[PDB]
């Protein structure tokens, strides 16, 4: 889940 | 904290979080490669813009994902329509990427609807402070059905939109009429998004893993 | 059409309301194909009443026939769904397609893919209930869908007439909520709340078309409804 | 075209 990564950074 | 804002600091917060206007780097394959590459770089800024929308950070991470997955194409279209405003008959995808209806061949159905929406924003003379409010409503509304906090923030953006029209000197009748005209446009932006989603699913399945992840939802 | 009072506006819409139809459903028998035919046959008979209801909406009669055709074929499913959502307002957890055709979420699982549309219709019905939507605001919202869902696609100063009628229905909505004892802030919020529903009704319609265009080729329908799809 | 006929009654 790439969207999970950008929402955390 | 989103609920405690004055409509002025709500406007100043959304305008301060505005994403940049990116640039692009006409066969059917080359033009598709440019638009999808531009939209992929815009997805990264919208994600950081979404976190700066007051009230969005207070949501569950999974809820943040669902709202962004349901409205990412809507946000890109109302931005394109807004950038393309003072360019009648043209869609300003990027400052160096200005396309006409003739280039829509190589789509032309969604292209004219985007041109029709931009002509509507000019006819109403849509202000920027109203535009960022409409864009925030799209983020929180388009996925709230698949919540008591979301509607409390939605009512606040409504109070902020009505305040903007009250400052410009419109009577109470002119306010709720223009309020209705703006929100009914969001039904067409929703319609253009769904008609764009079904074309990308058919046309694609080289796109990025992030943009492909938005489509598999 | 433009000089009617808001009190005269609601009575014209409430008088033009189509009837509630029944289906040929019989619980001596249960199929996903049989249940699909009941929904299609019911929607086909309702389209005949909707076409006559649209002609009684203020402002719709003044438009050209080509524009009347375009507004209906772009919003017919939206009108059918918001009517279904309205009839199922006080039947929580179930969709009242007809007084004899009352289905829950478990029966929408027989047909494929429709559960997402089914639960979205249920969520819209629960939204109307927690807001306690009135019939006067319902006939206004349904008239808005008819005049708005196909206005952007289109001879221009008939469109300006359409927006003038839309502006009057907005005042009619504000007039009703001002009579129910709500402050101007509460009126603007409820006005915004109601129009945001139409974005989801629009969404469910586009999802309904895409599923209706899959069983068409697969042959799992009427001639009038097939004309609406081939458009 | 059925939608045309039902609109002119
Ligand atoms: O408008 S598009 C788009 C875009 C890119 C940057 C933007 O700022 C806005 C958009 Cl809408 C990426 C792919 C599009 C698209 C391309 C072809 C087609 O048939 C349909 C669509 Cl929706
Ligand atoms: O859900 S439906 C559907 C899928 C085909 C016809 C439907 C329908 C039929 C009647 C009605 O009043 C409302 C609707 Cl939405």
């Amino acid at each position: 889940k790439i969207l999970h990564r950008l929402l955390q950074d | 904290l989103a609920l405690s804002l004055t409509a002025d600091q709500m406007v100043s917060a959304l305008l301060d979080a505005e994403p940049p206007i990116l640039y692009s780097e006409f066969s059917e394959a080359s033009m598709m490669g440019l638009l999808t590459n531009l939209a992929d770089r815009e997805l990264v800024h919208m994600i950081n813009w979404a976190k700066r929308v007051p009230g969005f950070v207070d949501l569950t991470l999974h809820d943040q994902v669902h709202l962004l997955e349901c409205a990412w194409l809507e946000i890109l279209m109302i931005g394109l329509v807004w950038r393309s405003m003072e360019h009648p008959g043209k869609l300003l995808f990027a400052p160096n990427l200005l396309l006409d209806r003739n280039q829509g061949k190589c789509m032309v159905e969604i292209f004219d609807m985007l041109l029709a929406t931009s002509s509507r924003f000019r006819m109403m003379n849509l202000q920027g402070e109203e535009f960022v409010c409409l864009k925030s409503i799209i983020l929180l509304n388009s996925g709230v059905y698949t919540k008591d906090h979301i509607h409390r923030v939605l009512d606040k953006i409504t109070d902020t939109l009505i305040h903007l029209m009250a400052k410009a000197g419109l009577t109470l009748q002119q306010q709720h009429q223009r309020l209705a005209q703006l929100l009914l446009i969001l039904s067409h932006i929703r319609h253009m998004s769904n008609k764009g989603m079904e074309h990308l699913y058919s046309m694609k399945c080289p796109l990025s893993d992030l943009l492909l992840e938005m489509l598999d939802a």
